């Protein structure tokens, strides 16, 4: 009823038949093979079931095995695990983009304008060596289409492991990965993911030129599956309650004592203001920007802490915010980056030990805040990027305490108009 | 073509020897029938030989006049003949499965099978032996004692250095001596490489045992020698019989270098079960074969008779020391009830430290408060406490604090010392970063060394410069590095004790406003330290005395004098800290009042924090935490799970004592 082909399986419940296990051990051993039979079952058990016969013959069907073997570490890797089906958790460290992958071969006779579609096998194509019209019956006209043909989408992605397998101060690992079809952008940088699939190793070509092959193998996995790691009625009911902006302020830091006007500050903050682009007289700011002052005896990060998870979008930096062209480390290109401010577009930006923020960073600071439109113009490249954000900053007094008789411009050690 | 010599060596006779003694060896019965009969039931893995026991069966049946020869010699001059020479006559001496096996896994076996009753059923190629084997073959390097029972000089052994290896040593059996530094990881060996045939009769194999390797192109299935092609083959990865390779190069210890020299290094080869069985940072004694290594695979063409060396492993002595995460054994039970006799342990503890450096009682029972850790493990609602104490020693040059420093490094295993600069990969950055020969950029992001549970050892505190105190300042509180350069965020998770020395840039303390010499370092830092010491050097009579008397009586018994008495043991420290962390007392409530008041009391002196001179007693909630701290740190170095308010008088005195030291 919903068009969607894809079906999950768990092994432990493939484990609960006493008739199926032998199949589990059977899949254990040659995956491949158990699974396209599965996948042609499933195929005819659409009209074993449906007795439209018009979307399921255009549809292909597969499967996602998933908790088959106990999750294993890259630090254990024998051998005798060859092409047999594991579980792995890890790191995902970067990705790549869509390889394509030759599945059909296209060839065209040059001399009748003849083509013929040549399927392949392993990669290695068997070239025609005469043309199949023996009108003509010439060897040597075929030219392949590079355009005409069909191709798939492949995709490599590198994966570390997890933090917890390196008890000792030793360095972690990285296992290659290799995707298919709906499994290409599954996941990012930084992902936290577990992975089932059967183990590979490939002879490496070494020498290009030469058919010699060393004698070690590279080894890579290719998996299957892959997994991470009406409510508006309950808002007005909220919303009708009369004393909600209390304990809305005080919900927000449960462990600070007292300091509740600044919390309702912070709070009303993170709410933010309208924002409005009238055409003949121009955008005007919706942002708010908050300073906290004080000792190093508040607490004081912990509520930048709290807000920045708290906060949908938002950027937790210390005292490089903004936009630089960056010499890319992997490949050898120029790729332009945005800052941490341009990052938090709509949300609150908050920054820490605000006094120390060097000289040139200050005045990229003073431009972001009555304009909120940064400009950069280097190695050819001129434009401007929208910021849009709020700021949340703390300082620090110069010396033990801020003594209450001194005003605050000297202890706080900024300039009197980024201040004001 | 090939001129002939004649040498006094004949194999036949060495393998008929072989045979018999691996046959009739009594050592249960024979020992060598035992290990075939494990190996018959997919029992044992690898197969170990003991020269010693060659040497003195053939000693012993040299009593009557059969024995002609000796094997030991020719095994010392010339090793890998002898391992196919053993593998054959195991080979033809392997008895038959005494237990039962579940014949289902082996699907190397299963598919040997299908092809067997595929061809013998028409009625077949004789398979290599080494694909049907599942065995591996060691050998061990004797022993100087059995050399010793008798007149002849079959030594061996002697791990000479890494210099110490000639040219005349190619084709031996060798021990070396050194340190190991790097090791990679483990990878695939093909041993014998199969072809199927597109199903044309037999599928061809290919064994090859050079570091290069070429492919086949047709095959000598009969229809494909047919005078038409009938399908290409191609390789069979499950068919194939892989190994474990792993490689590491040892480098020379710096007692065995000459003067005025480099120290050189040696490259290993490992394979079969005995891979992953050593690890960097360790002193080992290896036992292998020292081979030739071709210089074809860099092709260059060029050093025609210059050739690479390399050593394949045959036996690993670990060596070094056993950390044994403090695992519970009789012997240490009985340690412990010792200790637990002892009465109060701790005093003994501070004064068996360091005995080389005199006094200074309460520096090392502050080490002593260090070691065992503060109060840990989370509170309520999931707000972060650590158990770590940071604590900073400040004083004159000449005062030892750097020899005390490293002796608490050396009785601590987790440990580390670091300084500004000097060494660059130790903060910020990765030890691995660049390091492999692919240059994969193999990097976590922003890390420390072994921050995790480590001890940081730091001198010339003021020296770093903003790279490394930005570090210093972000692992303050548990505080995990999350500094990013290429979209990686993989941060460490720093949960560590600091521990820093440090001096005025003067060099000297000033009469002035203490706060004035601090550390020269911003306040903020310095609030964060738990325990602050100053150690001030003031010249007296009845103190310089005993301290030069101290040093002097060292100095004329070239060791630690008998002046010195201590009851307990470096070792017994080492089991002990590990004993009485594990025993890990937890917080009672009674406290509570006391240490309120306490902390009134602290703000009290806060209100007369502007009297200066000495201004450090400043107003701070981290104080207080601190007090905790130490307090639940006394209760877990000796007493059992319950904190007694007599912990928080020891931790109120030494807070007292550690800012008394002002003046
Ligand atoms: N209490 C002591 N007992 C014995 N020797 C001591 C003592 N105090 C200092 N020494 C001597 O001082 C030397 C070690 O102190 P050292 O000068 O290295 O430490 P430091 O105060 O950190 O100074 P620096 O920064 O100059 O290295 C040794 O030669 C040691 O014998
Ligand atoms: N009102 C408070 N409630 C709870 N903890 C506090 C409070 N005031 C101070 N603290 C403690 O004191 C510390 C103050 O540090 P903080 O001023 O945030 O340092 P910085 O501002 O330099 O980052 C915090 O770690 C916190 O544990
Ligand atoms: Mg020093
Ligand atoms: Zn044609
Ligand atoms: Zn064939």
């Amino acid at each position: 009823e919903l068009g969607t082909s894809n079906l999950n399986l768990d092994a432990r419940n493939l484990l609960a038949y006493k008739q199926t296990e032998d199949l589990y051990h059977q899949l254990l051993n040659y995956p491949q093979e158990v699974i396209s039979i599965m996948d042609q079952t499933i195929k005819d058990c659409m009209v074993s079931l449906i007795v439209d016969l018009d979307e399921i013959e255009t549809k292909f069907y597969k499967v996602r095995p998933y908790n088959v073997g106990s999750c294993k570490g890259m630090r254990e890797l024998n051998p005798n695990d060859i092409d047999k089906l594991i579980n792995l958790k890890g790191l995902v460290l970067r990705s790549t983009p869509v390889i394509p992958d030759m599945k059909v071969a296209f060839f065209k006779c040059n001399v009748c304008d003849h083509t013929m579609a040549v399927e392949i096998d392993r990669g290695v194509i068997q070239e025609p060596a005469r043309c199949e019209r023996i009108d003509c019956n010439e060897p040597n006209s075929m030219s392949l289409i590079h355009n005409r043909c069909s191709f798939a989408d492949k995709q490599v992605i590198k994966l570390q492991e997890t933090p917890d397998f390196v008890p000792d101060g030793q360095t972690p690992h990285s296992i290659s990965l290799c995707v298919y079809d709906e499994l290409v952008d599954s996941c990012r940088a930084g992902d936290r993911i577990e992975v089932t699939g059967t183990f590979r190793s490939i002879p490496i070509r070494a020498n290009s030129r030469q058919r010699v092959l060393k004698s070690l193998y590279k080894t890579y996995v290719d998996v299957v599956h892959v997994k991470k790691v009406q409510d508006l009625a309950k808002i007005r009911e909220v919303a009708a309650r009369e004393d909600l902006y209390s304990l809305l302020a005080r919900s927000i830091a449960p462990s600070i004592y007292e300091l509740e006007d600044v919390k309702k500050g912070i709070l009303l903050q993170l709410f933010g203001g309208t924002n409005k682009t009238f055409t003949k007289g121009g955008r005007y700011r919706g942002d708010i920007n908050i300073l906290l002052c004080g000792d190093p005896s508040t607490s004081k990060s912990q509520i930048l802490q709290y807000v920045h998870k708290i906060t949908p979008r938002g950027v937790y930096t210390s005292g490089g915010l903004t936009a630089y062209i960056t010499r890319d480390v992997d490949t050898k290109q120029l790729v332009l980056e945005s800052g941490a401010l341009v990052l938090s577009d709509g949300g609150v930006c908050c920054i820490d030990e605000f006094d120390k923020m060097s000289d040139s960073t200050r005045s990229v600071l003073h431009e972001v805040m009555e304009q909120q439109t940064i400009s950069i113009a280097k190695a050819g490249i001129i434009t401007t990027l929208n910021a849009r954000s709020s700021i949340l900053a703390s300082a620090n007094p110069i010396g033990s305490r801020y003594n209450p008789n001194l005003p605050v411009t000297e202890n706080i050690d900024l300039p009197p108009p980024l201040l004001s | 073509a090939l001129p002939s010599i004649q040498l006094p060596v004949d194999y036949n006779n060495l393998f008929n020897e072989i045979t018999d003694f691996l046959v009739t060896f009594k050592q249960k019965g024979p020992k060598y029938m035992a290990m075939l009969q494990k190996v018959a039931n997919r029992e044992l893995n690898s197969v170990i030989i003991d020269l010693d026991d060659i040497l003195q069966y053939q000693n012993e049946k040299f009593l009557q006049g059969t024995q002609a020869d000796d094997l030991v010699s020719a095994i010392q001059q010339n090793a890998n003949h002898f391992t196919e020479l053993f593998c054959r006559a195991i080979d033809n001496n392997m008895p038959l499965p005494t237990k039962e096996i579940d014949y289902k896994d082996d699907v190397l076996d299963v598919i040997l099978n299908q092809r067997r009753l595929r061809n013998e059923r028409m009625l077949t190629e004789l398979f290599p032996p080494n694909l049907t084997r599942r065995y591996f073959l060691y050998f061990k390097p004797l022993s100087q004692n059995c050399a010793r029972r008798y007149r002849k000089k079959a030594i061996s052994s002697k791990p000479l250095s890494v210099r110490q290896i000639k040219g005349d040593f190619l084709g031996q059996l060798i021990t070396v001596r050194g340190i190991i530094t790097r090791v990679s990881d483990v990878k695939p060996a093909v041993e014998v490489i199969a072809y199927t045939c597109d199903q044309c009769g037999y599928e061809v194999f290919q064994e090859v045992n050079s570091r290069t390797f070429t492919p086949l192109s047709e095959c000598t299935s009969e229809e494909c020698s047919q005078n038409q092609t009938k399908g290409q083959l191609f390789m069979s990865t499950r068919a194939s019989k892989f190994s474990a390779f792993q490689e590491c190069k040892i480098q020379e210890l710096s007692q065995q270098v000459p003067v005025g020299h480099i120290p050189r290094s040696l490259n290993i080869h490992v394979n079969g079960t005995l891979v992953r069985s050593l690890s960097p940072g360790d002193i080992v004694d290896v036992t292998g074969i020292f081979l030739p290594a071709p210089y074809t695979g860099f092709k260059a063409l060029k050093a025609g008779l210059l050739t690479e060396t390399y050593l394949e492993a045959q036996f690993v002595r670990q060596h070094k020391k056993k950390f044994a995460s403090f695992s519970l054994t009789s012997d240490v039970e009985e340690r412990v009830m010792e200790l637990i006799t002892s009465g109060d342990v701790y005093n003994r503890l501070a004064k068996s430290i360091a005995p080389e450096i005199y006094g200074n009682l309460d520096v090392k029972k502050a080490l002593l408060l260090l070691l065992v850790g503060g109060v840990d493990k989370r509170v309520g609602d999931g707000m972060k406490i650590r158990g770590d104490i940071n604590v900073c020693l400040m004083g004159d040059p000449g005062v030892a604090k750097s020899q005390l420093l490293k002796a608490i490094c050396k009785i601590s295993p987790r440990g580390v010392y670091t300084t500004g600069k000097g060494s660059s990969g130790v903060g910020l950055t990765a030890a691995v970063m660049k390091d492999p020969v692919t240059d994969e950029m193999i990097l976590e992001g922003g890390a420390l060394v072994l921050a995790d549970n480590g001890i940081c050892c730091i001198d010339e505190f003021d020296k770093m410069d903003e790279s490394d105190r930005t570090a210093i300042h972000e692992v303050m509180e548990q505080q995990t590095i999350s500094i990013s350069k290429a979209g990686i965020n993989t941060t460490l998770n720093a949960r560590t004790s600091i521990l820093a020395a440090a001096n005025p840039l003067y060099g000297r303390y000033n009469p002035r406003l203490s706060p004035l010499d601090n550390i020269n370092l911003p306040a903020a830092l310095l609030s964060r330290f738990d325990i602050l010491f100053l150690m001030l050097d003031i010249p007296s009579r009845d103190d310089d005395e005993k301290l030069a008397e101290h040093v002097t009586y060292v100095h004329m018994h070239n060791k630690q004098p008998d002046l010195d008495f201590t009851p307990v043991e470096p070792s017994k420290m080492r089991e002990y800290i590990a004993y009485a962390k594990t025993k890990r007392p937890v917080m009672s409530e009674a406290v509570n009042d006391y240490v309120v008041q306490a902390y009134i009391r602290l703000r009290q002196d806060s209100k007369r924090e502007m009297d200066s001179k000495f201004s450090f007693g400043q107003a701070t909630p981290r104080t207080l935490l601190g007090i905790i701290r130490l307090s639940q740190a006394l209760a877990k170095l000796r007493l059992a799970d319950m904190v007694d308010i007599d912990d928080v008088e020891e931790a109120l005195r030494l807070v007292r004592v550690s800012k008394e030291s002002l003046y």
